[PDB]
């Protein structure tokens, strides 16, 4: 029971990990929608 | 070697060496895609029969000196970028199709450092700063010109 | 206790992978950083 909590330890960690790589990836997206901001900054100054 | 060869050592052969901005760019890259080889290659830590040992220390002095190398070189790179520029404004300070020929060398340089990475590009604020200025000069130019 | 072992050297060494990776995307958004202020 301890093996098989400690494998799925490692699966929910994957889990929580992942889903956390995703949320910061999508505050990455939108680092790169401040990127597109940036353009319209440059067009703006355009 | 790359320990003991610093900074300054390749800096300055470098630089009074002078080569195309480009050309040296393509090689702080190649220096920059060194820091990976090392990254990949690099432990943080080996067992060797008796021992424990742990190279954390030269792996990031390498990559670190190799980053100051890299960002060195594409400083001097922006220095002689500026050069250009200060030559530029100064022709249009003076005048005020050179001058178009001029913006034309803005316009490349900055292309360049924009195309062999964005990151290197807006080196300063004074560059973009330089660059809208280099567009507006023109307009001054031209009014100039009718007298 | 193999089996344990083992288990927790794979969460180790998905840690570390994890470390590198969250380091490669530190300097990633950092490079956006710098570039995007320096405007």
């Amino acid at each position: 029971n301890e093996q098989k909590a400690k494998c799925e330890a490692t699966e929910k960690r994957e889990s929580e990990r992942r889903q956390v790589e995703e949320k910061k990836h999508n505050e990455e997206i939108q680092f790169l929608k401040r990127t597109n901001q940036q353009l319209k900054a440059q067009l703006e100054g355009i | 070697e790359l320990n003991n060869n610093d900074i300054s050592t390749f800096l300055k052969t470098y630089q009074t060496q002078c080569p195309s901005a480009e050309e040296v760019r393509e090689v702080v890259i190649t220096h920059l895609k060194e820091k990976e080889i090392l990254d990949n290659s690099l432990p943080s830590s080996i067992i060797i029969g008796p021992f424990y040992i742990n190279v954390d220390n030269v792996k990031q002095s390498l990559s670190k000196k190799r980053k100051a190398l890299a960002t060195s070189m594409l400083d001097i790179l922006a220095k002689n970028l500026h050069k250009e520029v200060d030559s530029i404004c100064e022709e249009f300070r003076s005048i005020s199709e050179k001058l178009v020929f001029l913006e034309e060398r803005i316009v490349k340089v900055m292309s360049d450092y924009e195309v062999m990475d964005e990151f290197f590009y807006n080196l300063t604020t004074d560059d973009f700063n330089d660059k809208w200025a280099a567009n507006n000069w023109p307009s001054k130019i031209l009014g100039q010109i009718d007298m």
